[PDB]
RNA sequence: GAAAUAUGUCUGAAAGAGUUACUUUGAUAGAGUAAAUAAUAGGAGCCCCCCUUAUUUC
């Protein structure tokens, strides 16, 4: 038949999704991957976070309108950056992200700050988009609640939780979510979606459905 | 409006040309579809109703033009309006190191032959039928249409041949615009850019998905009736001459 | 079908905006003439109808923008479209050696202040208000209208500050068009070529017949009324974004 | 050969504009570099040499360019090139729905003053000066070389009041063009595309690296040596004139 | 510099191509004039030196094109440069009424064939040839040049085939840009506007004075030797790639 | 003092759909090469009950 393209689409969408980030580098909304809990991981959760970190950037990466992740608090020596080079490789130094050692209440006003964490007891009304979220890499296998919180309140930033229960049917299960899903849930808040749409990410066994 | 004018549309049973000869049949207008003989298109204009009619011809050759253009004149008795939209598309790259490939010259040469001298051809052809028609109010004795493409001005790897042709027509569409200015008749070009027709629908949807997330806005891959609507639009206004128009939503062809 | 759109016209009292108000409005749509104080914009207001409103602002003015949006959305309720046709036209060439003059700075500053600062602060200030309108089937929000000139690409003689002011308004519709691309606002320029309206009262009468003869086809001066339909098409259209559109007729000025 | 003549480089005490003036210093041309006083401009002067002089100015102020000119006429007693070099960058988003914010008029007013409205006014005030000169055997008089952005042809995202400007200079280079013609002053413009200068100095590192990975050939920020080197060949050529040169690397841009 | 580089001119025999080649040979580069058996090219060739060795081929024959570039690496081992150079011109109307006389096909055919068609083959038997050189200190493996008109934007009744033809040209500049931008060659185009070749020389004296005037500055047909100049600096440019020059002096030609 | 479920991408009895990096892809990339995934919250003896961990019924 006639064709007008060859066959490089995923090349070319690489360079468009590559294009975006850095659009959204410029002029789209932070989000925080706070990288300060190196203490309280083991290997295993290590690896998890860091590859949790891989398919949450990669969402982020294809998204219509991507934020603007920082991987703040990141130790340029520690096991998660040194995990996090050896798996993406060659393209840690051309991911459109900024990864940096000051924390990020050394990037942004602390009034637009907002941790987030199951532990809060403030609760996530609507998703704002002058504020930034700051999602703790972390996996807890070894349950030490009150760790997101508490280093958020050491800080000083405010602190809130998603709507898990007030729409969904949650019965029995791990409140706490994987920071892709958190990720996802937060890119379906921030293009107009309403909660029913945007937590349609969570895990099916943990909920029986939405109310 | 429209209604009394008779259009001669290259490409008409497909596409962009089919979209246009719709419209224009739904507004009154006369349509005569000038495609290839296996094209289909009798289905189409029998479809389209007693107004419209098909007319087996290739633009690359003068006479079946000539043929067609003699059909039109018989079953209406006038011309009013030209619409090029007859084209083909090939993609393959100048020279590929890595395969030791290179892009094979019959390939290049016809899609000139098609996209830019039938399109020329037609237009000669069909100035010659429209002198013979009284000039209106302005002047005015015909609108001739053809498409370019956004590859004319920016197009993409492996995009050679067809952003020539499309270029070519880009190009010519002001001397011929002038050509014919002491005439009456007026020469545009529309350079869609994303469209969905047969040659983007068929690829597979993750691809169409592709291609409708690059346009800015609308965010999907354009549709036939706003072409339609644009080349209604070009027959309307008198003042619309010697221009393109780049009917692609603000997308910049990505590399 | 352009019935219910409200449309924000700037510099409606005169020429090619009073023209787009009157097409506007003769076809169900709202009208608001953005226009100066002593233009005299309220009579063709009143003349218009109901539908039409007159809003005294001057475009260079952040204030006087505000003030007549405020009065459209309390009026109407929404914008839905904006048409940029306030512009002044000056004539003066860079040096005349002969003469010994320079051009003066301040005719080239208020030139850009009334035609590129106005038609961005304009395009900024109704940005905001056709973001709150809520997106139609498709995901519209409004369309934008400006007007640019053939002086920006073929300026002539003593045009340099008008060719600079056009150029600014072309090259700017594509970054504005890419800003506002989330949003759903699309955004169109249209470059006249010779039109008659007020603005070539200052060239002198053997000139513009000069002109009007030279043009291609038609060999007049545009109508104005060829602008509004031409800024009606584009409003219609949903896949026209990001392009310049140059309404003159062929004509392509010698130096 | 390019040696004897004397260039007033603007916006010459950085980046492409201090490339141009190193080349042509070692070329054997003089130079006055009419930048910033604060842009620290007189060490550069010192580092190129006896040739260079560095002239305090604001290209936004016409006394302060005249006193510039003046300072070189005295020092060189000639003038045939100028190269307006001196410009910033604004990025800043027309609106931001999701952030409610909306692009500042001052910043669009900064942004055209410096650039488009600068560039104009060392055009005109250099034109007096270059008009003393006595034609060459060609008829030349001097050569003004303007800088552009390829923003002027496609902005992308937050770039609406640098691509209006750069638009407004592209525009004007015609019409100047012409208004010069007379008396012998060839107007050149050229459109880079991506440069390792400090203008990048606001960008993000991994914005740069990207955007030099995305050239076609040289994948690479452009260097300034190779504006300095065009700059020049603009001088050496005499019949290049009202043109727009995109030495950018066969880069389009992208929202 | 330019010494050693082999440079491929097509058209060498006569006119700008003759020039190019003469300004390299000169620079001390070599130079393979690729014009038709019964173009006089022997002579200039023989005239040129050692360095310079016509090869009789006819561009629109892929045969005739390969025995050239194999005849340029048996001569020199290599190919640097590319200059498509090669082309005619026709003058004929679209369509004359009064005459009742319209555009042959051949013409446009030939036109065609021998301007785009061969340029275009021309350009990929040249990449396949210069794609085995070995990557330069920038990665380039190359530089082609193609000669376009200012037919391709300003273009002249009775200009149909030519304008077509050129503006192919310059529609492909970019999309071989960017298929040839992996391996390092660098794709650029060239629209001189009136030069003083054998296209123009032979006219009479009366139009040749008359075009020399048209031309805003310098007011006189073009100098060949400034065409080489240009071709000159794009090859030394590294970093000036699909990017189209007009070098006519800032004429704008006329309907 | 007794009872519960308890999948770090999701779904699950191995497996399927997803994730990351590199392939300039001739129309099946509808794919290859390499990362990540092979004790179901942490560990033990042998699916089976044992303590701890986050919840929840008297
Ligand atoms: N589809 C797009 O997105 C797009 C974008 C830009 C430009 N274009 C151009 O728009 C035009 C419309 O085509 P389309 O998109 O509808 O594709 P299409 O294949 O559906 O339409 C092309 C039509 O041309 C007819 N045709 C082909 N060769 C012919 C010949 N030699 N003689 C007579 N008729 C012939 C075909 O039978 C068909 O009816 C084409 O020239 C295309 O290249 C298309
Ligand atoms: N007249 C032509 O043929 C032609 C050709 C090309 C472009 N244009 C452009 O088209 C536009 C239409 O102008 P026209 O031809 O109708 O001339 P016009 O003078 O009739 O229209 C210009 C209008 O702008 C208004 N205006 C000027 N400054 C204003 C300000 N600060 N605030 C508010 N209103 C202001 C005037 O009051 C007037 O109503 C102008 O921008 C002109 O430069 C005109
Ligand atoms: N940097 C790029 O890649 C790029 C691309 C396209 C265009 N440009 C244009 O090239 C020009 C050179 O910028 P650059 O890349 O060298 O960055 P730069 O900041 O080094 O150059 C700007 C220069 O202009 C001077 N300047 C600024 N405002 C001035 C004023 N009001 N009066 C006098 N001098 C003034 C500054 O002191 C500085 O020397 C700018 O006009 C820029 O817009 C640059
Ligand atoms: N003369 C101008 O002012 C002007 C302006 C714009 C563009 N051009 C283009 O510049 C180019 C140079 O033309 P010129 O002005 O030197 O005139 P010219 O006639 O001297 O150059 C044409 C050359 O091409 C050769 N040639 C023609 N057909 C050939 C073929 N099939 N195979 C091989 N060689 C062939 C001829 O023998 C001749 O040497 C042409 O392509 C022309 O279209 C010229
Ligand atoms: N229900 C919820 N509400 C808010 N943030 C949540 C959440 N579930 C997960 N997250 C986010 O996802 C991250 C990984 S979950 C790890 C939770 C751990 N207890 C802690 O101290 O944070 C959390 O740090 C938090 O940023």
């Amino acid at each position: 038949k006639n064709f007008l393209f060859l066959r490089l689409w995923d090349r070319n969408m690489d360079i468009a999704m590559g294009w975006k980030g850095a659009q959204a580098m410029q002029f789209g909304q932070p989000l925080v991957f706070d990288m300060a809990y190196e203490n309280y991981m083991k290997r295993k959760e290590l690896q998890n976070t860091v590859s949790q970190l891989l398919e949450s950037e990669g969402w982020n990466r294809r998204n219509v309108d991507p934020f603007h992740i920082y991987f703040c608090n990141l130790k340029i020596d520690g096991a998660l950056h040194r995990e996090l080079v050896k798996r993406y490789q060659e393209k840690w130094d051309k991911l459109l992200l900024t990864s940096t050692e000051k924390s990020h209440v050394d990037l942004f006003p602390k009034d637009s700050i907002i941790y987030l964490t199951a532990d809060s007891p403030n609760v996530m009304t609507t998703f704002r988009h002058d504020k930034v979220y700051v999602i703790g890499s972390f996996v807890d296998k070894s349950m030490q609640p009150g760790t997101s919180l508490a280093k958020a309140k050491r800080l000083n930033l405010a602190t809130e939780c998603l709507p898990l229960d007030k729409y969904l049917q949650w019965e029995i299960g791990n409140k706490n979510l994987t920071l892709d899903q958190m990720i996802r849930i937060l890119l379906c808040l921030k293009n107009n979606g309403n909660w029913q749409e945007a937590l349609q990410f969570v895990p099916k066994r943990k909920h029986t459905g939405f109310l | 409006s429209v209604k009394g004018l008779v259009a001669v549309i290259t490409g008409g049973a497909s596409g962009l040309g089919l979209a246009t000869a719709e419209r224009l049949v739904g507004q009154g207008a006369s349509a005569v579809l000038l495609d290839l003989p296996n094209s289909g298109g009798e289905a189409q204009a029998k479809k389209l109703g007693n107004n419209c009619v098909f007319a087996p011809a290739d633009v690359t050759s003068e006479k079946d033009v000539q043929t067609a253009l003699a059909l039109a004149k018989g079953k209406f008795g006038r011309v009013d309006v030209a619409v090029n939209c007859a084209g083909i598309a090939v993609a393959s790259k100048t020279y590929n190191l890595k395969k030791g490939q290179t892009h094979t010259l019959e390939d290049f040469q016809r899609v000139l032959d098609v996209n830019l001298m039938g399109t020329f051809n037609v237009i000669r052809l069909v100035a010659g039928e429209m002198g013979q028609n009284e000039p209106d109010q302005g002047g005015q004795r015909g609108v001739i249409i053809n498409t370019a493409s956004v590859a004319a001005f920016e197009g993409q790897v492996g995009q050679a041949a067809y952003s020539a042709s499309k270029g070519g027509i880009v190009g010519m569409t002001l001397p011929i615009a002038r050509d014919l200015a002491p005439i009456g008749i007026r020469v545009m070009t529309i350079a869609p850019g994303l469209f969905g027709t047969p040659l983007l629908t068929s690829l597979p949807e993750k691809v169409c998905n592709f291609l409708a997330s690059q346009v800015p806005f609308p965010s999907r891959l354009g549709d036939p009736a706003e072409y339609a609507h644009l080349v209604q639009a070009i027959i309307e206004n008198p003042f619309l001459n010697g221009e393109v128009i780049r009917l692609d939503g603000a997308i910049r062809m990505q590399p």
